[PDB]
């Protein structure tokens, strides 16, 4: 029962991780060797994104996620399963990881920029979302207040343009 | 003018208070807009085919509800919409203002004023998507609906509750007919007994808005447009609102129907709905079935026809007439669309250009044109009287089977050829000129006995007008005798016939 | 006569219309982008009061 | 524990379930969704993967929202079954479309059962006397065996059906059931108050007959399962009751139409004039079913919709060898005034064998079918060139040929809203020693006319003589 | 301002795909630059494909696009220049002159994307356009205010049809017309303007009354589907703005819809029927509404269609019949006869021809017209099988009639003189409904049918008539 549905489509393999971690542990230890390895892959640009092409043999893709184990073994958990996979399946490798920061963000942190009218962007760290985006509204109005770009008000707008049609 | 000072005022603080109480955080952005259809990641509490609102303006509808994003068609353009803008949910699935004020008013698919004669007043909103009535609240039809015209009035009679197809070629007079069962409502719908009183609505899914024009225009010209209602769904409108319009106008019918009145909606064109909802399937990512046809064309017209219906006593008495049509290709009858139909409507009314250039000026063909309720759904006094009224339809098939094209055999053929070829010229009726029943019967009457010694073929057209002045004139006790009671006794066939004679010798 | 007053009020709506244009340009021009956005602010505070 | 899911995708017609139990519903089940209008049923038809169903609605997909609870019954759709269904309208989950209270029957079947094996095949070849003249004469049918009414849309197939409902509905003795597979609700009502008027149907007592409704309003599921609800409760009937059944489908070609229809959306890949690619095979399980075991008698009566009224359409074509007697309403005859519009050429049936319906009855048929053949071969020769043409002999057959096709309508009870004549029930014998009679010539000098719109041979003799009488 | 820059990513045939940042999107139907070295490429952003990327249709070629290429927003539609300027000056698809007169010097640049007037309609279909052709006077009367189809597959004769029509009418019009040119030959269209500048229809150092629209179908499919609505741009501002009657004239509107059937099977769109864009009704729909009489001015539409494979029942061409108040079905088997003219007298039609508009003395001679046309079609099968011979008396007299109104019904065009070699005749209505009355009365049953052949009135009838029997015989 995962926190949040990625609804497949790219987005099964973070799934997948999360579900093995949550088997037995490894909620943020996995998490944070992945985030090391998004950190080493644009570290080096052209070393670490076009080596992703769809255009690399089975065994070229093996040697580089060799390559990507490094540093005393930072790969630790399920990680290095998630590379193994990906090197004989769909290679390049960055969306499934925002997807799965975005599932640890809803199972632990449960945080959105909404705001309805406000352009603004309240993000709360709490489960309980009842209140507290209030208190980030506030907060965020309070104090930052950098762009403001509300790019014109759409009830005034709309109001209008219904008065003037009927 | 304080009337759009407080109606803004009114609508301004409605926003307000919205704005006040929205909470809406589920709300759609969207992804990808395509040719008049947005994909929308969120909404995860959308109802099936319920209203959305984009952030642009343009209202839209969720056809396919995919995990994760959900296909929204848009009722409008796609030019104000674009990526990543806000959909606000609107709670309800789509629905369609109804009510008696929508009389003597033209609308969209959605029900909104186009004829820019004021706000709409509605009694209440009903689902555009209404499930049909069952088999007990149904009733048999048996009360006409009087089409004014001879031809079809006596050869497939069209009754309360009843769906008849008007299925033809391009131009063949399928609005026309429309047009004269919608004007010959007139003189019912001018009184007072509302179990007479039959309110019309006019689908105009798929016509220009010129052609729209002219039919608003010609209804009001004839003191039509008061009883008569316009859902207009243009063919520069977006293809959902071409798609949902004939189901809005089926809802303002059945609120009429519910209510214990009678409705006739002609659900005019309808093929171009169905190439309207091919358009919809075909960017939807639905694939197609027969001729990039998707799969539920069949379904969706049957649902919407079988909401027309003439419910039971215990219901209300009120009944629904529904008159659609079909844009057959060449006289393509033997198509998926046009027999689909067929199967679904209680009865065709078939116009080839055929019948239309050979002189029928109904363009009546009373071969393929067949009515599922004969005897019923037909006044007393032209279904059988004197029996052969009965058997008219199968007098003309046999007049066709032994047309010009078979051997005159003998005098008795000579006689049916003759019986037949006056028959047929007498049912050219002229277009807006809707004949009533208590004027059809004694044509009819008269085209089985004085209608051999015509002279000519070409003179029945004048012969037919001096008749009705004949029976106008010192004979309008006959008129009102046999429109008012119905049936007709054996003295009023004495009577008929006296006169029949009488004006064939003149 | 009277679709000719129907005509009118059509043509004074339009002109209505073509004045919100200028209503418009009105708060264009009009620092408007502070006392708006702490109304707006304060309005989804009482909102969220609610909830 | 009730096993629960979740709406995953609403698509259409179809609904995607999924389960976070490995205990996945099977195929077939009936999974219920709570909905303010009511209740409604999706029945699983795949399993896409990873612990989701692909389901069919059985109602209506209106205001479903990704994430609605969905309830697995355990098993198939449940109809009642019994006694209690008699005079009763069923819809396509079992529930009563009148609101005459809920059915009190202590059995409810699944509408997924296995066909009768081979073994139990019990097959005869008894006469059913329908009383229409071409059905006693060129295509017989089999009580116990399966009847089918091909026609194109308007044709006459609902009237006939009608036809065989008054006839031998009333007379049959046993429990029948009518099945309205994706039909029009109108029809159903006539056909309702037409059996309450009959007698056939008593609301305050016994009735005869099982109401079954998959009227065309239905979705395309509701469509596709009511025939299978019916067929159960006819099944029921014939085998526990041990009674004969008569199951009247009207247009069973519906039930393919929604199989179709609901493919191309489940991920199939359209057959041939885009069906689905299984209809053969849903169809067969279906028909099979219906049929005459050892311990039951099935008289079924099937309508079949041919679209465009082109006879080679996958569905009926692969429909005619499900079917003992086959009865084929085509346009071109309807179109000539002849309103039973069943064509008599293609009209066969596996009865019209001399060790059947006796070596007299073979005769005169072969002798009507030659002479019907003879005919049709002379359309263009007479159109485009004339009947002066043929010779004496060809003339004369051509003649009789007219004479026949005239005689081949008969006047229906239900179809005095269109012929305006009262119906006529013409005996087995009768229609033999009539059509026997015109096929010798004996009423050559009978007009054409005469043979039109008759019962017997006397109602013939009767007609011509009226007719010169007032011809004078 | 702030320039927003695009980057090419997908070049599919006519179509481009371009990636913007964030909240840098262009709408649907949004004009987009790119500097090619040959000049300036525009891109009309036909969808949004998320992650933002449009895509985008091409109004020129597309060699030479490299994959990352900066696109310029323009930041709203097509734009093409509209007034009296324009007229006189050919324009193709982008709205720059291609008339090599110089820039144009117009004071407003509408867009071509615009809604339809909604209900401003008039119901004014009662003004009879006199055309100078016979047929078309008599049995598919054109509507001043309306829409006229002009049907046809290849050959027939639909461009010449078009052509005497301009001849007939624009040069003493009341008002501006503009031609489009959608999908046809350059050199048909470079021989039109010559025609019209000989005329002094378009007069260089004049008035020049009309505006010319190409982009013919030399260009790519955007240009053939977006030329349609860039002539409509400047019918519709010469319609409402300047308040004139304008006839509108496209050579080949099917020619939009085979450009959006181009586009579409590479716009990842199942097909429609007979592969078709799916949207093609409401794409047909949109661009026929722009032609509409409209409370200010008025709009004359004329249109040509082209049936593929002579099948009247492709999509396309069925689709438009519903937008046309009047239509001209010009049939290829009329053609092979010769009778010229090649338009189907019996599957033109109008909703013109009514008696409240016609005047019930000209209707009746239609529909005679229509009753002997009607009538020798049908008896045409037993006529090639058995002949005349086994016909009755009056049905051979009605198949003799029928035959001498089918010749009458050719008429000689002035734009069409090289092809029939006589001098094109412009047959008033009065004069062709007298003419076609007393032939219908059977006063000239004696003379052959022959005299029929490319004649203007029943004058012109007799004269010829009088020399086969005289000079001939
Ligand atoms: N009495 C009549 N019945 C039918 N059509 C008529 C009649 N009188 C004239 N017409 C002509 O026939 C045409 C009917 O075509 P219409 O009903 O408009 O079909 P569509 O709406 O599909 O084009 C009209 O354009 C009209 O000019
Ligand atoms: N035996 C008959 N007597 C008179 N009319 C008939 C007969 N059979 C068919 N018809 C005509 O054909 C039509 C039959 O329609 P119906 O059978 O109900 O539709 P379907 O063919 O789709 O089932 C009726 O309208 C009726 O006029
Ligand atoms: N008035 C006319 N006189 C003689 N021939 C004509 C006339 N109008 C058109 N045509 C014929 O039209 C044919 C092709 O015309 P056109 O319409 O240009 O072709 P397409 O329709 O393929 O563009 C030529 O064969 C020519 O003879
Ligand atoms: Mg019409
Ligand atoms: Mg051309």
């Amino acid at each position: 029962p995962p926190p949040v549905r990625l609804f497949g489509v790219e987005g099964t393999y973070a799934t997948a991780l999360y579900q093995a971690a949550a088997k037995n542990s490894s909620i943020d230890a996995a998490f944070q060797s992945l985030q090391k390895v998004e950190s080493t892959v644009k570290k080096n640009p052209k070393l670490g994104h076009l080596l992703l092409n769809p255009a690399l043999s089975l065994k070229d893709r093996n040697s580089v996620i060799d390559a990507i184990v490094e540093t005393h073994k930072n790969l630790d958990g399920y990680v290095v399963n998630l590379l193994k996979v990906l090197s004989e399946n769909n290679r390049l490798g960055c969306f499934e990881k925002i997807a799965s920061d975005f599932g640890v963000l809803n199972d632990a942190h449960n945080g959105l920029l909404k705001g309805t009218v406000t352009s603004a962007e309240p993000l709360d760290p709490k489960s309980f979302k009842r209140i507290e985006k209030a208190l980030s509204a506030s907060k965020l109005v309070g104090q930052g207040k950098s762009l403001k770009l509300e790019n014109v008000v759409k009830p005034e707008i709309k109001g209008g343009l219904i008065v003037e049609l009927g | 003018k304080a009337q759009p000072t407080e109606v803004s005022s009114i609508l301004e603080e409605r926003i307000k208070g919205v704005s006040d109480e929205a909470n809406l955080n589920e709300t759609g952005r969207v992804l990808a807009v395509g040719d008049g259809i947005a994909r929308v990641f969120g909404l995860n509490n959308i109802q099936a085919e319920e209203l959305v609102e984009f952030s642009s303006g343009v209202k839209g509808m969720a056809l396919n509800l995919e995990p994760g994003q959900v296909g929204i068609v848009l009722f409008g353009s796609d030019r104000l919409v674009k990526e990543g803008e806000l959909v606000k949910r609107t709670g309800n699935i789509v629905d369609v203002p109804v009510g008696p004020g929508l009389l003597g008013r033209v609308v969209d698919a959605l029900g909104n004023p186009i004829d820019g004669k004021g706000p709409i007043d509605a009694a209440g909103r009903s689902r555009a998507q209404v499930k049909a009535p069952g088999i007990l609240p149904r009733r048999s039809v048996h009360e006409p609906v009087q089409t004014g015209l001879k031809a079809v009035d006596a050869l497939v009679p069209i009754g309360r509750g009843q769906r008849e197809l008007i299925i033809g070629d391009r131009q063949t007079g399928k609005t026309a007919v429309a047009l004269d069962t919608i004007l010959n409502q007139k003189r019912w719908n001018n009184g007072s007994d509302e179990s007479k009183k039959l309110y019309c609505v006019y689908v105009a899914v798929g016509q220009k808005r010129s052609t729209v024009a002219q039919l608003v225009q010609t209804l009001e010209q004839h003191d039509a447009m008061k009883y008569s209602i316009i859902v207009a769904a243009t063919a520069s409108e977006a293809a959902p609102l071409q798609y949902l319009a004939p189901f809005t106008a089926a809802s303002i019918g059945e609120w009429f129907r519910d209510n214990g009145k009678h409705a006739l909606i002609v659900y005019d064109d309808l093929s171009k709905q169905a190439v309207a909802y091919r358009q919809l399937s075909l960017l939807l990512r639905r694939p197609p079935g027969r001729e990039a046809y998707p799969g539920d064309v069949f379904y969706l017209h049957s649902r919407l026809l079988e909401r027309a219906a003439k419910l039971s006593e215990k219901e209300g008495s009120g009944s629904l007439t529904a008159l659609p049509v079909i844009e057959t290709q060449g006289g393509d009858v033997s198509a998926y669309i046009p027999t689909n139909v067929i199967s679904i409507t209680d009865g065709q009314i078939f116009l080839e250009a055929e019948l239309f250039y050979k002189g029928i000026r109904p363009a009546i063909n009373v071969g393929l044109s067949v009515s599922r309720v004969g005897s019923a759904a037909q006044v007393k006094a032209l279904k059988q009287v004197a029996g052969s009224l009965k058997l008219f339809l199968a007098q003309y098939r046999e007049v066709a089977a032994f047309a010009q094209f078979g051997s005159d055999l003998d005098a008795s053929t000579k006689q049916t050829l003759v019986r037949g070829e006056r028959l047929t010229q007498l049912l050219k009726q002229n277009q807006y000129s809707p004949l009533a029943t208590e004027e059809q019967v004694p044509l009819i009457y008269a085209g089985v006995n004085g209608h051999l010694d015509g002279i000519e073929l070409s003179r029945i057209g004048e012969f037919e007008s001096s008749f009705l002045s004949y029976l106008k004139s010192n004979h309008n006790e006959l008129l009102t005798e046999i429109r008012e009671k119905g049936e007709l006794s054996k003295e009023l066939l004495a009577s008929l016939k006296s006169a029949t004679e009488s004006f064939v010798a003149t | 006569w009277v679709r000719y007053e129907a005509s009118l009020r059509q043509l004074e709506q339009r002109q209505l219309a073509k004045s919100v244009i200028s209503r418009v340009q009105s708060e264009l021009g009009n620092p408007k982008f502070q006392e708006k956005v702490l109304q707006q602010s304060i309005s989804e505070i009482e909102q969220l009061l609610s909830k | 524990t009730p096993i629960t899911g979740k709406v995953t995708a609403v698509i259409g017609a179809i609904v995607d379930v999924h389960f976070e139990q490995s205990e996945l519903p099977a195929i077939l089940n009936a999974l219920e969704i709570k909905t303010p209008q009511g209740k409604l049923v999706l029945e699983v038809a795949q399993h896409l993967g990873e612990n989701t169903v692909r389901t069919i609605a059985m109602d209506g997909t209106e205001g479903l929202v990704r994430g609605e609870k969905v309830l697995d019954t355990g098993g198939p759709i449940s109809v009642p079954v019994g006694r209690e269904t008699l005079g009763r309208i069923i819809n396509v989950i079992g529930e009563p479309i009148d609101e005459r209270g809920p059915i009190k029957s202590k059995l409810r079947k699944p509408i997924h059962a296995d066909p009768p094996s081979f073994a139990e095949q019990s097959t005869s070849a008894e006469i059913l006397e329908t009383g229409i003249k071409v059905v006693d004469l060129l295509a017989p049918y089999a009580r116990g065996g399966k009847i089918g009414l091909f026609g194109g849309a308007g044709v006459g197939k609902t009237v006939f059906i009608q036809e065989l409902i008054n006839n031998i509905a009333k007379a049959h003795g046993g429990f029948s059931v009518f099945t309205g597979v994706g039909e029009r609700t109108r029809e159903g009502n006539d056909l309702y108050r037409e059996m309450k008027e009959t007698g056939v149907i008593n609301l305050e007592g016994e009735s005869k007959v099982a109401l079954v409704f998959g009227q065309m309003n239905e979705p395309p599921g509701a469509r596709a399962r009511v025939a299978l609800t019916g067929l159960t409760i006819a099944e029921y009937f014939r085998d526990e009751e041990g009674q004969d059944v008569l199951l009247f489908i009207d247009n069973i070609f519906r039930f393919t139409q929604a199989g179709s229809e609901v493919s191309a959306l489940l991920g199939r890949i359209p057959s041939a004039v885009g069906y689905q690619p299984t209809l053969a095979t849903d169809m067969g399980l279906l028909q099979e079913r219906i049929t005459t075991t050892k311990k039951g008698s099935v008289t079924s009566v099937q309508a079949v919709y041919v679209p465009a009224d082109d006879l080679t359409d996958p569905a009926p074509a692969t429909t005619f060898a499900h079917l003992d007697a086959t009865t084929v309403l085509s346009r071109g005859i309807s179109e000539l005034g002849i309103y039973p519009a069943v064509d008599p050429l293609d009209s066969k049936s596996r009865l019209l064998d001399a060790a059947v319906v006796g070596q007299e009855h073979y005769d005169v048929a072969s002798k009507v079918q030659e002479t019907l053949q003879t005919y049709k071969s002379l359309q263009d020769i007479i159109a485009i060139l004339g009947m002066d043409e043929l010779s004496e002999q060809d003339k004369l057959t051509v003649e009789r040929a007219r004479k026949i096709q005239r005689f081949l309508s008969q006047p229906f009870a239900v179809a005095e809203v269109f012929t305006g004549i009262p119906g006529k029930l013409v005996r087995l014998k009768d229609t033999v020693a009539s059509f026997k009679a015109v096929l010798e010539g004996k009423y050559d000098n009978i007009p054409e006319h005469a043979f039109y719109m008759v019962g017997g041979i006397e109602d013939v003799v009767a007609k011509a003589e009226k007719l010169a009488a007032e011809a004078n």
